[PDB]
């Protein structure tokens, strides 16, 4: 419970700052969709466990 | 067609030329394939035709050569004349896009006519620099060494192609033999954990037993030099000369040749000529010529009448050697070479 | 039995019959049945008389005339199946329902 | 002593005298030993001649390289190296409702193996080999003991060509 | 925006010809264009490949070679001897002359590289015997037999490198 | 009319085939008829054993063409000749019309220009005239 | 030949008509 | 700026010598001023945010012949080239090349043709005109996009850029958003029926060209985990499955002597398929069944056993059976060989025919008839390009005199090493004299008639004048064409002009001043 709620507040604020300097809407929507892939693998490991 | 006349006078060449069973390795492949077809095995039958394991070894020899033959050609094509024609076209695109943007295009035909006139003033004016004995000789001394370096690489590229796979297979016996010599010198001196041991055995055995020569690909793991860590805390100004670095990045000039001099080139053929011929005189290798070797010799005969310095006479004596060498250098498959002259 | 007869056994095997050669020396489990069933599929079971049944009293042979009408009937039985193979799939894709593996 | 010696007769000029006989296909302990020697014969001739093709154009080198590949690659299967050994064969009949198996050993001997010969030893009814709910399994047990004897007739490098006739 | 006039003025509305829809009348137009031009100047040479959903389409521009040399016949003409033990008869024809003439030729090349450099051969060996046998005699023709009769192991220890 | 002939031929040197053709070519002309070409398809491994005239097994075979214009009553005796010969094993006849079409010709016409062939056979004036007659 | 395809010259390259586009971009 | 040039070149090597694992092939100009040097990668943890902007090392299965040319292209291609790598390339030279591209792209749009037609002379399908193709237009109008896929250590040429335009060989999207899909098979465009057919899930996908498209839940659920729910898709009617999967074949390419086609319609076991599994109509499935049942009987193709690649080899004359063994195929980009079966090796029979010369003098070539360097020539030489040979002949005849003036016995060598065109059958007695007689020489200039001596002289006189008119710079290019007897470059002609040089350069450099190009000319 406590880790991801602490992580998402971090993992997003580290990105919103990064989206600020950018003004294109192509990169913005690709980093998010890359962030999901890198976060879905986190769940793939959990289901491998018991 | 066969009359009653030519029933008995049938030439076998019209049916079966001599060249196949004499000048070609075709019937050989059938004899291996059928020899094994009776034995039952079928995988090897394919390999006689494909010969994958042998050709892959061959490409490792061919590619680094052919990687080098290109870069010489581009310098042979980067002369002042071609660079002009590249810029002849660049001017045209700049005329029109100005006539477009300025909306003045009716005037173009009167202007484009002036353009082509101007370059013909330049092209003739380009000769008047190269018509000099001074500038003429300086071009040849560099332009030809690049060529002579190329043609001998071309020989290496052509010799390696001719080599049949039977010859290639024997190296892959040597490599199997040379390792075991290097082994005996040394040997004299839960289910998942089992699975891992198979890999490390596979990885190490493969890399040594791998049937292809070392290239830019593999060999980088051996040297323990670590070029980065070697330089940490170094001022490279002191180590490397300030003049080398500047001419290095002068990419228009090629550098790193094997033979940068005439005398080094002559050492090459002499080491070659002894193996080939018991007599370095009267060899049939000398009769070969071109038009281009012989025309420019006549020009060397006309300049040598004119006044010159000592060095310029020494350049004639350098160039006139390279002329005679090139005509004697056997060549091969210019049809395959035409395209390579065009593409690059 | 003889080495001369060996080659005559292998040559006859290639041309008239099927043939493999394993590289690793051993036989993977279930390698036989798959390689057999591939032939059972290439040959139509639905046209060869042996491949319908095992028991010989079903493999007893009628008249040809009595057999042609059987082909008409069984052919029609398939068409009813081939449609319901399409129907139930068609419906499930409309209801959008799912079958959990677990 | 090739250093001090000038032109001399080669010891291998004798071979022109003897009628060389074509080698049979079943010998491969010998074929391999040509290659080990001849690969040395050419290795120096290449490293010295720098792999140049002009020295290979003459016929007998090219004729020889094509002969390495044959005497080098085993003429018997890859799986053997020494000498021919008559691979074994296994043959199942299936149109027999009874299970069967016939062997062609590496020697001339032949096995006739059936469910009955096992069940002849055990004095059971005439009906069980058809259902074979035991005969299927007694056969599987019979095969295990059939190899524990470690018979010679199979061969050192044991081979097999399994076959299935009917459906 | 993104719009010019010259594209409008240079345009001229017309009616459709057969080329726009009908292949044969169109392909007759295409061939009349390709005669003058050469694709390889625009693209060099390559695997001219184009890829639809999962479908490719190839017409590479390569360089073809046909290497041929009269020695490559190997006397292997088809004479019914493709297989059977009659095959190996076809190999053992020249299997005598081919061996012998080879062994003739190493002895030519080896001797020529030894005759031309006997001096260095004499000098390079003696320098090594000194480090092994300092301040002593060196009978070349006698000690040269120890360069050979040694086994591969002992040859390494004295000489530092291995050959046979 | 024009009938194409095909043969299984035991692969031998060029002499055995020329003997085979020269025998067949006279068997036709002895009766009447012509012969339009004599060519060769290719040697390959055969999928199945074959008995020749030697009561011998074979797995390698040579295909041949013998195009001829002749009677339909004559073809049968020609099939026997090949099947009776020593080089030939099997035979069969055909009837065709793609002969003297485009693709059956241009491949046959650029046949001379193959690098595998020699050069003394290449007569370039032949192809030049062969073009100018083969044009629409 | 390994890759054979018949020239269906009856087929016409340009559609003489319009259609609702299948795979549009945006929502215009 | 001269001070800056050093600040660049000094720091340039710092960038290279840290990042190039292959500096020796890059700058082999010096070897002893440094050891043999490489660069080594090391494992690293990764920030959970910053690495999102990274890209993958590979999307595909790469063969060995590609890896060398890719690493070579990565580092050494530009370091050895004249213009240099794209990294340290000036704006002016990049701008010059950019005009020549634009001058070529519009010539293609001027035709109104499509992409596939320009490349292919018997195209299966035809796509878009280039006025409408977005990719081609995107390249034409933006210069930076030309440089993206071109690697930094690569050369910036015209040909490489036009390749992307006329063929979009780009692979998958190696974003960290895409899904790495495993099964991606790529069949030929003749096995297809209607292009509207459903999407093979097993085979290659169009979604891989952009990760933002394959960023759907279905793709992430596929590769990263296992499924738990069976999701049903709508099926097709038995009619619609066929109608999508109809194939059509030329009736004339049906004959039994072409197994490349016929074996496509038989199972692995060797049993004929139905029309449906064959993807065919009724009559075309008849005309093939006759050919199989006939080709089974001529023993090209088996009755009952497994199909073999030897059986897949279509039949034809010895030449196309023999040459295809002798025919080794090489890329001109890359010297490696294509293994047989790994490439479509191409030949238009009709074009080679029509490409021949409609003008020919057989008498004029009788001199050079016996003389030949290559095996045979598929070319029917012109009058001009015949003169080049007769001058090559004159040249080799001159050096025989040059050597004979120094004492060489010319007749002695021509008896030992001269190779006749007609060579009889090879035997144990004939092979040593003929393998020594490999060389092909001209005849003596002495043993000739005057007209045979005149033509070899006059032929030499023509080309001697042209090379005087041709400048000196392109020495080698003439020598490349001089072998293969191409006379185009030899055909040069400069026209007169009344304009002065000052009027010229003042006019040209003025023009170039508008597009950039502050650097004037110097001739």
């Amino acid at each position: 419970q406590i880790l991801p709620q602490m992580e998402q507040s971090i993992e997003i604020s580290m990105l919103q700052k990064q989206f600020q300097e950018i003004k294109s809407e192509e990169l913005k929507q690709d980093l998010i969709r890359a962030y999901t892939r890198r976060r879905i693998k986190d769940l793939a490991n959990q289901f491998s466990k018991l | 067609w066969i009359n009653q006349q030519n029933v008995n006078n049938i030439n076998p060449d019209s049916i079966m030329p001599a060249t196949i069973y004499d000048e070609t390795d075709y019937y050989l492949k059938l004899h291996e394939q059928a020899f094994l077809f009776e034995q039952g095995r079928l995988e090897e039958m394919e390999k006689v035709s494909l010969e994958t394991e042998e050709i892959q070894y061959k490409n490792s020899v061919l590619m680094p050569i052919y990687q080098d033959v290109i870069s010489m050609i581009k310098h042979l094509k980067s002369t002042e004349s071609f660079k002009l024609e590249k810029e002849f076209q660049a001017a045209k695109r700049i005329l029109i896009e100005d006539c477009r943007n300025m909306q003045i295009e009716d005037q173009l035909e009167e202007k484009m006519a002036k353009l082509e006139k101007a370059f013909n003033t330049l092209r003739k004016a380009q000769k008047e620099k190269f018509d000099q004995p001074e500038n003429q000789l300086e071009f040849l001394h560099e332009h030809l060494l690049i060529l002579y370096n190329m043609l001998r690489k071309w020989g290496e590229y052509t010799n390696m192609l001719k080599i049949p796979a039977t010859v290639v297979r024997d190296i892959l016996h040597e490599r199997q033999v040379m390792l075991e010599k290097k082994k005996l010198i040394r040997k004299q001196n839960a289910i998942e954990n089992l699975m891992l041991q198979f890999e490390k055995k596979a990885e190490e055995e493969l890399n040594a037993e791998f049937h292809i020569e070392k290239n830019s690909l593999y060999g980088n793991d051996k040297n323990a030099v670590d070029s980065r860590d070697f330089y940490k805390g170094i001022d490279l100004e002191n180590v490397f000369p300030r003049a080398l670095i500047d001419n290095s990045f002068d990419f228009t000039k090629l550098s790193g040749l094997p033979f940068q001099n005439v005398k080094e080139a002559l050492r090459n053929e002499e080491k070659i000529e002894l193996l080939r011929g018991e007599d370095p005189n009267n060899s049939p290798r000398k009769f070969e010529t071109a038009l281009i070797v012989e025309v420019f010799k006549l020009k060397s005969q006309q300049l040598r009448a004119a006044s010159l310095t000592r060095a310029q006479q020494q350049k004639l004596n350098d160039i006139d050697t390279l002329l005679d060498l090139i005509g004697e250098i056997k060549v091969e498959e210019p049809t395959f070479l035409l395209k390579i002259w065009k593409n690059f | 039995m003889n080495p001369i007869q060996f080659s005559q056994f292998v040559v006859n095997s290639i041309t008239k019959h099927y043939f493999k050669e394993v590289a690793q020396g051993a036989l993977r489990p279930g390698q036989v049945r798959r390689e057999v069933k591939s032939v059972y599929k290439d040959y139509n079971p639905l046209k060869i008389h042996i491949f319908k049944y095992k028991h010989p009293r079903m493999l007893e042979i009628p008249m040809p005339g009595h057999q042609r009408r059987a082909e008409r009937v069984e052919a029609q039985r398939r068409r009813n199946r081939e449609q319901i193979n399409f129907f139930c799939r068609y419906v499930l894709a409309k209801q959008g329902k799912t079958i959990p593996y677990n | 002593f090739f250093y001090e010696g000038y032109v001399w007769n080669h010891s291998l000029n004798i071979i022109h005298d003897i009628q060389l006989n074509y080698l049979d296909k079943n010998s491969n302990a010998i074929a391999i030993k040509y290659a080990k020697t001849l690969n040395i014969m050419s290795s120096l001739y290449r490293n010295l001649t720098f792999k140049k093709f002009d020295f290979i154009k003459i016929w007998y080198w090219y004729y020889l390289y094509y002969i390495k590949n044959i005497y080098f690659k085993n003429l018997i299967n890859k799986n053997n190296n020494y000498v021919f050994e008559k691979p074994n064969i296994f043959v199942f009949n299936i149109k027999s409702k009874q299970i069967r198996l016939a062997v062609l050993t590496s020697k001339n001997y032949v096995y006739n193996l059936t469910v009955g010969k096992i069940l002849s030893s055990l004095n059971i009814k005439e009906k069980s080999k058809k259902k074979s709910n035991k005969g299927e399994r007694l056969f599987s047990e019979y095969l295990e003991n059939f190899f524990k004897n470690k018979n010679i007739r199979f061969g050192t490098k044991k081979l097999a060509i399994i076959k299935l006739k009917y459906f | 925006s993104s719009i010019d006039i010259r594209k409008v003025l240079n345009n001229k509305y017309r009616d459709s010809e057969s080329s726009d829809f009908y292949k044969k009348n169109r392909e007759q137009l295409v061939s009349r264009i390709k005669q003058d031009m050469d694709v390889d100047s625009y693209t060099g040479a390559t695997t001219r490949r184009t890829q639809f959903q999962q479908y490719y389409q190839d017409q590479p521009s390569l360089g073809f070679v046909y290497p041929m040399n009269p020695g490559r016949g190997a006397f292997m003409e088809p004479d019914c001897r493709f297989t059977g033990n009659d095959f190996m008869e076809k190999i053992n024809t020249h299997f005598a002359t081919a061996i012998t003439s080879s062994y003739q030729d190493l002895d030519k090349v080896v001797k020529i590289q030894v005759n031309d450099s006997k001096k260095n051969i004499e000098q390079n060996l003696e320098k090594l015997f000194r480090e092994k046998n300092p301040n002593k005699e060196f009978n070349f023709d006698k000690e040269y037999a120890r360069y050979l009769k040694l086994d591969s192991k002992k040859f390494k220890k004295e000489y530092g490198y291995e050959t046979d | 009319p024009l009938y194409e002939l095909i043969v299984l031929a035991r692969a031998n040197t060029a002499k055995a085939t020329t003997s085979l053709v020269s025998s067949v070519a006279q068997s036709i002309l002895e009766k009447g008829g012509n012969v339009r070409n004599t060519t060769i398809l290719g040697d390959r491994i055969l999928n199945r054993t074959v008995k020749g005239n030697d009561d011998k097994k074979h797995l390698v075979g040579r295909y041949v063409q013998i195009l001829y214009d002749g009677n339909p009553q004559m073809m049968g005796q020609i099939e026997k000749a090949a099947r009776e010969s020593n080089e030939g094993i099997r035979a069969k006849t055909f009837k065709i019309k793609d002969f003297y079409s485009d693709a059956q010709l241009f491949r046959r016409a650029l046949k001379q220009t193959s690098p595998v062939y020699p050069s003394y056979l290449n007569d370039k004036s032949y192809l030049h005239q062969l073009k100018q007659i083969a044009k629409k | 030949v390994r890759n054979s395809k018949a020239a269906q010259h009856q087929i016409r390259s340009r559609n003489f008509f319009e259609v609702d586009p299948i795979f549009p971009d945006g929502k215009d | 700026t001269s001070e800056q040039l050093r600040i660049k070149n000094l720091n340039a090597l710092k960038h290279e010598l840290k990042n190039n694992p292959l500096f020796d092939r890059a700058f082999p100009e010096y070897k002893g001023k440094k050891p043999e040097t490489t660069v080594v990668k090391k494992q690293e943890e990764l920030d959970f945010i910053r690495s999102l902007g990274l890209k993958e090392r590979i999307n595909k299965n790469i063969s060995l012949e590609e890896a060398e040319h890719q690493n070579f292209k990565q580092f050494v291609e530009g370091f050895r080239s004249p213009s240099g790598p794209l990294k340290y390339m000036d704006h002016e030279e990049k701008q010059k090349i950019n005009f020549l591209i634009d001058q070529k792209l519009e010539e293609l749009e001027a035709t109104g043709l499509t992409r596939e037609e320009i490349l292919y002379d018997n195209p299966t399908h035809t796509g878009l005109p280039l006025n409408q193709d977005p990719f081609f237009q995107y390249i034409k109008n933006n210069y930076t996009a030309r440089e993206v896929l071109l690697k930094p250590g690569e050369e910036y040429t015209v040909q490489k850029i036009i390749d992307l335009a006329l063929r979009q060989d780009i692979g998958a999207d190696p974003s960290q958003s895409a899904a790495k899909l495993k099964n991606q098979k790529v069949y030929h465009a003749s096995k297809m029926g209607l292009p509207s057919s459903r999407k093979n899930p097993n085979a290659f996908d169009n979604t891989s060209y952009l990760g933002a498209t394959s960023s759907t839940s279905e793709h992430y659920i596929k590769e990263l985990v296992r499924p738990d729910r069976k999701n049903h898709e709508i099926p097709l009617t038995k009619a619609q499955t066929r109608k999508q999967s109809i194939r059509k074949i030329n009736y004339f390419d049906i004959h039994w002597r072409n197994t490349e086609l016929i074996t496509q319609f038989v199972n692995n076991s060797g049993c004929i398929k139905n029309k449906i599994q064959n993807r065919l109509t009724r009559p075309q499935q008849k005309k093939i069944a006759r050919t199989i049942r006939l080709s089974r009987e001529m023993l090209l193709m088996p009755f009952r056993g497994y199909i073999k690649p030897s059986d897949k080899k279509s039949l034809t004359t010895l030449q196309e059976d023999v040459e295809n063994t002798v025919r080794t195929a090489i890329n001109i980009e890359t010297g490696h060989i294509y293994i047989k079966g790994s490439v479509n090796e191409y030949r238009n029979v009709t074009k080679e025919f029509e490409n021949l010369n409609d003008n020919f003098d057989a008498k004029r070539a009788e001199q050079s008839k016996d003389y030949v360097i290559d095996g045979n020539s598929q070319k029917l030489e012109t009058t001009e390009e015949l003169t080049l040979l007769e001058a090559r002949m004159h040249s080799a005849q001159l050096k025989e005199k040059q050597l004979k003036d120094l004492g060489v016995d010319t007749q002695a060598i021509r008896e030992k090493y001269q190779a006749s065109p007609k060579n009889p059958q090879l035997t144990i007695d004939n092979i040593l004299s003929i393998q020594t007689k490999q060389y092909i020489y001209p005849p003596e200039f002495e043993q000739l008639d005057k007209k045979n001596q005149d033509q070899f002289k006059e032929s030499f006189s023509k080309f001697q004048e042209k090379i005087n008119q041709v400048p000196v710079d392109k020495f080698a290019s003439l020598l490349v064409h001089e072998k293969a007897t191409d006379a185009t470059e030899f055909s040069n002609k400069i026209q007169e002009s009344d304009i002065s040089l000052q009027e010229s350069l003042e006019y040209v450099n003025q023009i170039r001043s508008r597009g950039g190009l502050s650097t004037p000319l110097k001739i």
